[PDB]
């Protein structure tokens, strides 16, 4: 029964791909940037509170003087809801010297 | 480089080792002569400048033809042909024959080999001891081995898969003499003793696998599955890896309790695993059932004290935690008060590999359970009863005492077994 | 240029740093190779409070990743952001504490601490000035807890005046993954209270809910959960890294929160969390952020604020935001439910505001609070540990390793004192 | 209880929202072309560029000839780890150098013989005359030079711990080599003779005097198979004679 | 035009020379043949120091290679850079010493000193201002231990002003290679305590530790060990071969490193020694160069200075930018670690600078240290020698060639003296 059942057993190699399917279900590597991401994808969003307030002189494509009172709701938003994010981020030429 | 050595004693030890090391050469790609990314054969196999992976273990028996069959079977060039140790005369199902005469003449050759295997290893973590618990070689020569490697090697982990004799059916006639005397010596020199039976896996081979006339070869595969599920946290990568000394220090609370009980959950046939949904709830809930447990004993009669759940495959920790929670809130699974956590989780990343044309199938996820229970005192009180009947007859002592062993060693074989039952009853009581 | 040195302890700590040092690298702009391909100058100016400068541009991180097994220390070295940690800042043994506080603190874990202090002294004196240390580990094992508590007692001894952040992963109430869990937890808390200045409690079970009830995934995992843990840690020390309208540090944090030198167990949290189905459906604004800030469902521990009472509460905000709306609304939540806020402190909230949110976020914030809801956490560990210590279970895996019996009963005495310390301000 | 995708049973909607966002991230990155495969399959194809060498009119080797470098088979059995042979020098990006079990020209293995002191494109290369090997990278259109500096504590070989051989774009004396006859009792007399094409020669450095060794017993693993390691060291048998591991063929 | 004649003696010295002459052959840019295929002009400006000149651009090294048996010299001749040495400067006999200082210093050894002294006279007079000779040996053999010291004696007798520098590989603490090494060494220090102006103790054990703990290297070979000795043999004569800001020759280092006469054993150590995978992760700044060149793990000898007290310290720094961070981080050390620096001497560090960087590295440094911890070296050598002379072991060999037992005791004396002489200045 030792010789009969124990066979030299050619051909069949055990599966190694299914290692790495359960590797990635537990790790979740393509999911790591989808966890805390919110609203739309955006590569450039940051700006300082000095550069936009003292150097960039606020948002350019917005209304400079026009302040509408909206037909429905009790608010003058086109200065507030603008949320200035225009132009390049905080950059003044120090990556150039490094 | 985190090798643990496996030592197999007796006909039972070497025969379950053939199934244990078939799979090792199966799972790690090792064609059965020695040659062939991830993983670690260095944990269980060797290397050389020819690509060859020597099975770093030792098989010792007092029967020459079984080892001679290994040297003439399939794994000739695989095993290195002087680390397979054999003798010219068997113990003939006797304790003292394997303890005071046959053991002395062959132990120095065994200890020489395990020296030159420990020297090449830098990360020796522990010992795997595969021995028959009611035989001649596995009762006597194991006892000498445990006496010697527990003293010389200091504090290392020593896990044994003792082949516990079945309660109702038995092969021997002098089994309670061999069984009680070997667990006397190995009580103080072991770390966990995992009992398995032979009738239970015969039942599992019948009701779950739909193949009749089961032999020992179809049995040792499920023993091989359990050892593989235990050791693959070292052979392979996993989410929550569980090393070898976790069972050693995290399953036993007292030095004389170390008798846990093994269960392999997903037993299923080849025509049923394409054909059934493996679910994490269905696999570990059926593992608690008394009907599919590897020693014939009812855990409902006793209380669970510590448990260790080993998961292996496409398994997430949440489905482990959800399923282990619904076990905790179940009334019929009686659980001890003073050990309220009582659980361990181990995760591996592979389906268990399947033997060629066997009675098992390619399950994508498996659960191995190692739980210790005070209900096992019922299994040892039966051998207490069988010792009482056969020693009051003064039966068959002359084979034992006439071979150097003092008759009075039959005595302290029992009062310590009385206290070990007594220690199991006292830990067996609720505290309030 | 105030310097923070980060420490990892064990398999839990290494996986935290594996999921934290990708967040800072993707936020500051560091690639997998270390070269700074940033998008702006306002990430590079304070690249000093983290990754250290090495020639070629390589901004090699400053973190002593430690572990008593050679298992997870490899998972990091071989992954997305693995080739960044100096190939020597990795101190890995081979034995393994094996879920035991004893051999992780006294016998086997005490041989590797000389190899860590040789590394810690090496890279904490090269900085101009050290702001303090920080460490992440789990109380549930023998490596993160055993050697983590020995390392934390050492680095406090030579440097007493430095501030210390420790992010302990406390046990879960319902589902535990270790039978010897209340042994490694209680005797770690004893080593934690006189050797720390501030401690955050992280729960495995409490963060399983958020990825299912708030973020709504059927398969939350450790990788999906350590990002939440790394989110608040990158969310605490932002004013050290970036400017803003009201800037703070780890010490304006520390002084406002913990009133007494023992009551430094806090409530970590992360505000802007919602499912991927409410992606373009939700206005990421202050009334949608501060309302979920104080909810018990958005808490990174097993504590309920509804049964306890806060002592001090705290938040740092990010992004270009006016803050009259976090001065009115943080005052409303201070005033709408005064049953949950302490009476003898007049102002319970602190405020600080940064100017950069994390990448992918437009306006984020994190949560911190000292509460008497850590009381139910510690008494649950206390009731679980005393229920096993009376029957002398698992002591020989704690006694035969060179540890006396006496520090066991001193361990419960110290924690019974601390639960009584939170008893006096319950109401 | 645990049904899969496209079936609306329990948290189906957020699982569906997982599908599109992953899908959209793929499909955006797909038609632009920043997947790993389409970045790597064009790195393979331009390195494994099918082309033909320059056949010699005579049996001799002229300058400017695009030539192969092949190390032949050996009966060497000192270490029984043995890549079966006919090993050819090849490109090795991660740029390093390695052997390969290749006999046909595939572009990453073709080497142009350049002139160090000579000027004419057509003239016979002779033994003991300095020459430089050259290769062009995939879509680089710029010449690389086979070079090897001295052995220090900072720059050396990967698997073996001896002197390495590497590629640079700079020109110096460090990237020039000279040919030698494999018979040391007849090497000095063959100084004025030109080199035959398909014969055993020894390639030695000129600032270092170490030959191009072809270590087989160590295996390097890259995107093209087990490929051994090439380094710079002279190996001498009991009878000071360069060992099989040092010979090379300028097959064309 | 100062020049340094090299004198490699013994197998160990002929293997330390194989590497030194290859290392100094790159620094200056001389290829095996002997020509100059280099780049800068500051490479052939001071070749005179460790290089002569013949037909055309040949630069035959000024080295008299010595070995009792003709096997080690033969290996060199037929090696990578062996056709550079003049075939005549290879002085070898036929029989050896058999690890016997007696033979090397009294028998087969005084029968060769004549021919070796002839060449060291034809390579010294063949030069003007000679900074001094220089020897590379292995106290613990026979040629290197005996002939080495026989030469070191008969060269100070004829040229008694030139600087006798020697790089001796002292017997290791534990690592034992030759069994009769206690004797050879104990009998070869009495000479190196009164016939050298600057001896270096480069134990092989320390070398393995810097190629294991600092320069993570699984398999260290004798070439790596030899490289670490050659690197610290080119830094001490670096301001004589390359332009500098604060120059420092081989005398302007003794003058300010040998406190009182006798004491003259120095513990060498390199500076920019990092691994291969950890080579691009460490910024090579002056701070991160002193930290290692003073750390005990780097000491190229086996006598941790913590156990002692530096009587003097040197630092032949090599590199460009280095004139304020150098001193600020050199007084710092003397200020923090203040118990490992004697008080009877105010300033204890001799700073130097060579504005030419070692090929590859941007900056390097070499620390010659005279700790009173070297008193351990001799102590172990004596504890062992005294253990064998007691039960007169091997004496037969030594006493036979021609040596009274008084000599042996006289030796233990001179040595035990040095240890106490050191102890007092501590
Ligand atoms: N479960 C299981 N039990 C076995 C196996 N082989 C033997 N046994 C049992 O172990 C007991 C001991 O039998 P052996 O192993 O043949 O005896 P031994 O230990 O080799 O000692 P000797 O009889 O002297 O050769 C028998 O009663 C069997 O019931 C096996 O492969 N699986
Ligand atoms: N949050 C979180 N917890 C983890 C992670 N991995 C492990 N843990 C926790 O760590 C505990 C086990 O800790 P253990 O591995 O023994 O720590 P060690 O002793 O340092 O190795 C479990 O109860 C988990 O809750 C992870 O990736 N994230
Ligand atoms: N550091 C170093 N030591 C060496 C080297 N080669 C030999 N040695 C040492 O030199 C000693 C042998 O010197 P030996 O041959 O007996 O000297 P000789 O017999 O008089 O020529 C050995 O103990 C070695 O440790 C080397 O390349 N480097
Ligand atoms: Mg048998
Ligand atoms: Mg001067």
């Amino acid at each position: 029964i030792y010789r009969k059942e124990y066979v030299p057993f050619p051909g069949h190699r055990p599966d190694q791909i299914s290692r790495w399917y359960s590797k990635r279900t537990v790790e979740g590597l393509p999911y790591k940037y989808l966890i805390t991401h919110h609203q739309e994808p955006s590569q450039r969003y940051l700006i300082s509170t000095y550069d936009d307030h003292y150097n960039r002189h606020n948002y350019h494509p917005g209304l400079p003087e026009l302040r509408t009172w909206n037909r429905h709701k009790l608010l003058w938003l086109p200065e507030k809801a603008d949320f200035p994010l225009l132009g390049p981020p905080t950059n003044y030429g120090l990556y150039e010297q490094l | 480089m985190r090798e643990c050595i496996s030592v197999h004693v007796g006909q039972a030890g070497v025969q379950i080792g053939n199934a244990c090391w078939e799979l090792y050469c199966l799972e790690h790609g090792i064609q059965p002569d020695g040659q062939m990314g991830d993983d670690s054969f260095n944990t269980f196999f060797s290397e050389t400048g020819a690509g060859k992976h020597v099975p770093r273990a030792v098989f010792v028996d007092l029967e020459p033809t079984v080892i001679d069959e290994v040297r003439t079977g399939t794994y000739r060039q695989l095993f290195h042909p002087e680390q397979l140790i054999t003798g010219k005369e068997d113990a003939a199902n006797n304790y003292a024959r394997g303890h005071y005469t046959i053991g002395k003449e062959l132990i120095d050759l065994v200890l020489d080999r395990i020296r030159k295997l420990a020297d090449q290893c830098t990360g020796l973590q522990g010992f795997l001891i595969f021995h028959s618990f009611g035989g001649g070689t596995g009762s006597g020569f194991t006892s000498l081995l445990m006496e010697r490697l527990s003293v010389d090697y200091g504090k290392k982990s020593k896990l044994e898969f003792s082949i516990y004799p079945a309660p109702q059916v038995s092969t021997a006639v002098v089994e309670p003499y061999n069984s009680i005397l070997t667990t006397h010596t190995t009580l103080e020199h072991s770390d966990c003793a995992f009992m398995v039976d032979n009738e239970a896996i015969y039942d599992i081979c019948r009701r779950n696998l739909d193949i009749e006339r089961p032999t020992y070869t179809n049995l040792n595969r499920l023993i091989g599955q359990i050892v593989s599920s235990i050791t693959a946290s070292l052979r392979f990568d996993g989410a929550l890896n569980v090393d070898l000394t976790e069972f050693q220090t995290n399953l036993v609370p007292y030095p004389r309790i170390h008798f846990p009980l093994a269960t392999y959950a997903p037993v299923i046939s080849a025509e049923k695993a394409y054909h059934e949904q493996l679910s994490v709830a269905e696999i570990t809930n059926a593992c608690f059932e008394p009907a599919n447990q590897m020693v014939k004993c009812d855990p409902r009669h006793g209380k669970y004290m510590a448990c260790c759940l080993l998961y292996r495959g496409d398994v997430v920790p949440k489905d482990v935690n959800a399923a282990i929670a619904t076990i905790k809130t179940k009334r019929t699974i009686q659980f001890v008060d003073w050990c309220p956590t009582g659980f361990k989780v181990g995760i591996n990343y592979q389906p268990p590999t399947v033997v060629p044309g066997g009675d098992l199938a390619k399950v994508q996820r498996a659960v191995c359970m190692l739980s210790n229970t005070t209900a096992i005192a019922e299994a040892w009180a039966r051998l207490d009863h069988k010792f009482d009947l056969m020693y009051a007859k003064r039966a068959f002592v002359h084979w034992y005492v006439g071979e150097g062993m003092e008759e009075g060693e039959f005595s302290e074989a029992r009062e310590d077994m009385a206290a070990l039952e007594k220690d199991y009853e006292e830990v067996g009581m609720d505290s309030v | 240029m105030r310097e923070i040195v980060h420490l990892q302890a064990g398999q839990c700590g290494n996986q935290i740093g594996a999921k934290f040092w990708e967040v800072i690298s993707d936020e500051h702009g560091i690639d997998p190779t270390g070269t700074y391909h940033g998008d702006s100058d306002l990430q590079l100016e304070r690249i000093n409070v983290y990754y250290n400068e090495a020639t070629g541009g390589k901004y090699v991180p400053r973190a002593v990743l430690v572990d008593l097994e050679p298992g997870t220390m490899d998972s990091v070295r071989s992954g997305p952001f693995g080739q960044i940690f100096r190939p020597d800042n990795f101190v890995f043994g081979q034995s393994g504490a094996g879920n035991n506080w004893a051999k992780g603190h006294y016998t086997e874990g005490a041989e590797l601490v000389d190899s860590v202090l040789d590394v810690v002294r090496k890279e904490a004196e090269s900085c101009d000035c050290l702001q303090g240390f920080q460490l992440t580990h789990s109380l549930g094992g023998g490596t993160g807890s055993g050697m983590g508590t020995l390392l934390i007692s050492k680095i406090r001894e030579e440097y007493p005046d430095r501030i210390m952040n420790t992010f302990s992963v406390v046990p879960s109430p319902k589902v535990s993954d270790t039978v010897v869990e209340p042994y490694n937890a209680t005797l770690s808390v004893h080593q934690l209270v006189e050797n720390t200045d501030e401690t955050y409690c992280i729960d495995n079970e409490a963060l399983y809910d958020i990825c299912f009830r708030t973020l709504k995934l059927t398969t939350p995992t450790y990788g999906d959960l350590n990002h939440l843990v790394s989110a608040t840690m990158s969310g605490v020390t932002t004013c050290l890294r970036f400017p803003g309208q009201l800037n703070a540090d780890l010490r304006k944090l520390a002084v406002n929160m913990v009133p007494f030198p023992r009551l430094h167990f806090f409530m970590p949290g992360f505000a802007p969390l919602t499912s991927r189905g409410s992606q373009q459906y939700r206005a990421l604004t202050v009334p949608e952020l501060t309302q979920q800030m104080f909810d018990a469902k958005n808490m990174m521990a097993a504590c309920d604020p509804r049964h306890g009472r806060y002592l001090t509460v705290a938040a740092v905000f990010r992004g270009r935001m006016s803050m009259k709306e976090v001065d009115e609304q943080m005052l409303n939540v201070q005033n709408k439910n005064s049953s949950y806020f302490v009476e003898w402190i007049p102002n319970n909230v602190k405020t600080a505001v940064c100017d950069i949110p994390p990448r992918g976020l437009k306006m984020s914030a994190t949560f911190i609070g000292n509460s008497t809801a850590i009381q139910e956490l510690f008494k649950r560990i206390s009731e679980q540990f005393t229920a096993m210590f009376r029957r002398k279970a698992f002591l020989h895996w704690y006694t035969g390793e060179g540890m006396d019996e006496m520090e066991f009963t001193e361990a419960e005495s110290n924690m019974n004192d601390l639960v009584s310390e939170y008893q006096q301000y319950q109401d | 209880n645990l049904y899969g995708p496209r079936v609306r049973i329990g948290n189906w909607n957020e699982d569906v929202y997982l599908e599109e966002e992953i899908m959209k991230d793929f499909l955006a990155k797909r038609d632009k072309g920043q997947l790993l495969i389409q970045r790597n399959r064009r790195l393979k194809e331009n390195l494994l560029r099918p082309m033909q060498l320059s056949v010699s009119e005579d049996g001799y080797i002229h300058y400017g000839d695009k030539v192969m470098l092949v190390s032949p088979d050996h009966p060497e059995t000192e270490a029984d780890l043995f890549l079966p042979g006919d090993l050819s020098l090849c490109m090795t990006p991660d740029c390093g150098l390695s052997a390969a079990q290749t006999k046909i020209p595939v572009g990453r293995n073709t080497f142009t013989i350049l002139c160090a002191a000579g000027e004419v494109i057509g003239q016979v290369l002779r033994y003991g005359q300095n020459f430089r090997l050259g290769i062009t990278g995939g879509f680089d259109d710029r010449m690389l030079y086979l070079s090897s500096d001295h052995r220090t504590l900072l720059k050396s070989s990967k698997r073996s711990w001896l002197q390495e051989v590497f590629l640079t774009h700079e020109d110096s004396y460090l990237n020039c080599w000279q040919a030698a006859f494999p018979h040391p009792q007849l090497r000095l007399e063959y100084e004025g003779s030109p080199v035959p094409a398909n014969t055993k020669i020894l390639i030695t450095h000129c600032h270092t005097n170490r030959g191009l060794v072809a270590h087989r017993h160590l295996f390097l693993r890259t995107y093209f198979g087990q490929e051994a390691e090439v380094a710079a060291h002279t190996y001498l048998d009991s009878h000071r004679v360069e060992k099989p591991k040092n010979h090379w063929m300028l097959v064309t």
